[PDB]
């Protein structure tokens, strides 16, 4: 079995924290959590459905980070003048995902921000 | 000079419009209200404080973000191709206003600073030729 205090699913482990960080400390803390530790990362609607349950279960209604991060940092942002961006005024420098346990549908918020967050090893 | 209807600012014509549409229809509308015609271009501080008092003072009341003509080319979600675990994404399952790859101007930030939205609400905008 998993350790524990983790929930074990198709041969991973899981496990909510209710302490708010930013993505960048939750997800270091996760990897602090155990060997192999990470933010949880959703590769099926199953998987995503065990967690969302998992951390509703813990700690009821709330937002909990997902381990991906900067997600339009990489985008080919451009002017639909053509011209070369240089200036920037951005309001926020990046954008994390995370999801709302009522259920598995993916959102996104500022990084610098606070979220409770799931963590995710395989055993 | 510019057309009556427009403002003037370093050689070019800019004209608020406080009508709601998508950002494609809004940069569609635009390259049609002008030869040359864009959506707003903010190239530099100097702009950036021209079209936020043009938007100020000319799109009140609309309680909504304002269109800049900066955007993600493609409509991808996403363009971080992979988790902190290594993994590549291969499945998603956004909720479409979440992905916000389009840029617009809000009251909140004195309609000075660019805040990430989703192409698909309808917003006024600003037009530049
Ligand atoms: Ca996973
Ligand atoms: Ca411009």
């Amino acid at each position: 079995d998993c350790p524990s205090d983790w929930s074990s699913y198709e041969g991973h482990c899981y496990k909510p924290f209710s302490e708010p960080k930013n993505w960048a400390d939750a997800e270091n803390f996760c990897t602090q959590q155990h060997a192999g530790g990470h933010l949880v990362s959703f590769q099926s609607s199953e998987e995503a459905d065990f967690v969302v349950k998992l951390a509703f279960q813990t700690f009821g209604h709330s937002i909990f980070w997902m381990g991906l991060s900067n997600v339009w940092n990489q985008c080919n942002w451009q002017w639909s003048n053509a011209a070369m961006l240089r200036y920037k005024a951005w309001a926020e420098e990046s954008y994390c995902v995370y999801f709302k346990s009522t259920n598995n549908k993916w959102r996104s918020r500022a990084c610098r921000m606070m979220a409770q967050f799931v963590c995710e090893f395989q055993a | 000079d510019c057309p009556s209807g427009w403002s003037s600012y370093e050689g070019h014509c800019y004209k608020p419009f406080k009508l709601y549409k998508t950002w494609d229809d809004a940069e569609r509308f635009c390259t049609e209200q002008a030869k040359g015609g864009h959506l707003v271009s903010i190239e530099s501080a100097g702009e950036a404080d021209f079209v936020a008092q043009l938007v100020t003072e000319n799109i009140q009341n609309t309680k909504s973000y304002v269109w800049i003509g900066l955007r993600v080319q493609g409509k991808e979600k996403q363009c971080s191709s992979e988790w902190s675990d290594g993994s590549s994404v291969s499945y998603e399952n956004w909720i479409e206003a979440e992905s916000k790859t389009c840029l617009g101007l809000e009251k909140e930030t004195g309609f000075r600073k660019w805040v990430n939205i989703y192409c698909g609400q309808q917003n006024p905008f600003v037009c530049e030729a």
